[PDB]
Parts: structure tokens; C-alpha cells; sequence
């Protein structure tokens, strides 16, 4: 759940790269 | 780096910038 | 002359409004 | 790719729908 | 299609995409 | 009132086309 | 080479900040 | 049109104000 | 002109439009 | 504090030009 | 052919996500 | 300037970081 992870919580450049290809 | 709740449109443009060439997948399960 | 890059920003935005809860995968090159 | 199909010519909302999930 | 409260800037860019060629009118009476 | 309609409520692609020309 | 289309996105955004509560009508072609 | 007047040359906030309501 | 709380991304794009040539500085001390 | 000024309050085109160069 | 202007919009957006709380100064010409 | 360095060629997140504070 990226929404719960990055929009319902805080997201560093790294917790954001996980959702890349 | 930014420290804030990134949502909808902002969240997508941000994934776009980080992943750049790699690309990404967006699936709002919440 | 980094047109393509600027255009990718608008596509994902559009993909986002169009797909909605179905989501999508963005992959620039095949 | 979609980059070549929509960044050269204007895709429509219907054309963009093919790329969803 | 997206299911969410579209507001200000997002609302306008969305009208832009749907109407495309037709164009649109924006009047925030609330 | 589009604001009350699309921002204060939910708006499908159709309730959005009404505001087109 | 869909420049004009990308540009329209930025115009309406600008029109939106500038007109405010007065609103506006977007009509690409006369 | 405004597309021809602002997408070829850069309009200003004052120029853009003509197109309001 | 717009009358609303301008935040993050919107706030920056707005400074961009007003200042235009002059440029601007963004420092979120809150 | 521009955030407190323009995001936590209202900002007219003028209270926004102050933050220009 | 106002490319550079459209591009500036995307840069500040990017600068905004990248700098975060550190902020930045945007100065087009030296 | 950055306009000339990033609007002609694509800068990276690492390149963009030089311009921060
Ligand atoms: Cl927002
Ligand atoms: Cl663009
Ligand atoms: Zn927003
Ligand atoms: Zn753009």
C-alpha cells in the first residue's frame, strides 16, 4: 500500500524507490 | 529530501522523478 | 530540447486521472 | 512505446485507457 | 475513472483533459 | 456549482463533461 | 511534437491563479 | 486565439487577465 | 486574484508565475 | 515565514511578490 | 516556441521535491 | 544557468541537488 505508506505516512526518497521498476 | 505526506497527483509526479528511466507502477489499494 | 521528459510528466498525470483506482504501470522504453 | 505514441501525437482519454490495469 | 474530490488546480487540469478540443468554463461559485 | 459538485462531492467523467463547451 | 497541447495545461493553470474567483472560459480555437 | 498568443510568446499576468471574467 | 491557502507544490508554481524573470527564494520555516 | 503567511493564511498577489528576487 | 518557460515550471517543481525543508533560490539568468 | 543546464539536457536528482540550500 503506497497510499497508506507515502500519503498516510512520510516517505523518504528511498521508501519511494521501492515502487519503481 | 521532502518530508511530507505526498498524495494523488503529487505522489505520481514524485514517483516519475525518482524512478525516471526505470519507470514505476501505481496501484492505490490505500 | 528535453521535450520528451516534459511530456512524460503530463502523461502520468493523465494516466492517473484516467485509470483511477485501477492504477497503471509506466514504462517509457519497451 | 506510449512515449512515442502520445508525445508526438495527442492521445485521447480513450487511447490512454489502454495503458491502465 | 478517478473517484475522489477534485479541487482547485487539479479540478481545472482535469476539465482541460476531458473537454480537450471543446474547451470549458470555470466559475467557482462554490 | 462545480466546486460543490466535484470538489465537495465525487465527480465521474460524466459529471465533469457537463462543464465543457 | 505535441507542444501546443502541453502548453494549454500551463495556461489554464495560470488562468486559474490569475482570475481567481472571477473564473474564466477556455476556448482554444476561435 | 490565446493559444496562439501565449504558446508562441510568453504572456504576462497582466496579459492573461484579459481572458478572465 | 486567487483567494485561498496556497500550499507546497502550488505555492511554488505560483511564486514562479508572479516573479517570472526576477526569480524567487523558497524557504519553508513554516 | 511564507508557509505561515501564504499556506496558513491568505496571500494576495502582493504578499507573494515580497518573496521574489 | 516558449519552451524554456514551460520547462522552468517543471524545474522548480523538481527543485521543490529534491530540496525539501532546505529550500532553494531560483534565478533563471546569471 | 540551471535553465541552460537542465532545459536542454535532463538533469538528475543528484544534479538538481547542487542548486539547493
Ligand atoms: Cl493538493
Ligand atoms: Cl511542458
Ligand atoms: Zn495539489
Ligand atoms: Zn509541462
Amino acid at each position: 500500500g503506497i497510499v497508506e505508506q507515502c500519503c498516510t505516512s512520510i516517505c523518504s526518497l528511498y521508501q519511494l524507490e521501492n515502487y519503481c521498476n | 529530501f521532502v518530508n511530507q505526506h505526498l498524495c494523488x497527483s503529487h505522489l505520481v509526479e514524485a514517483l516519475y522523478l525518482v524512478c525516471g528511466e526505470r519507470g514505476f507502477f501505481y496501484t492505490p489499494k490505500t
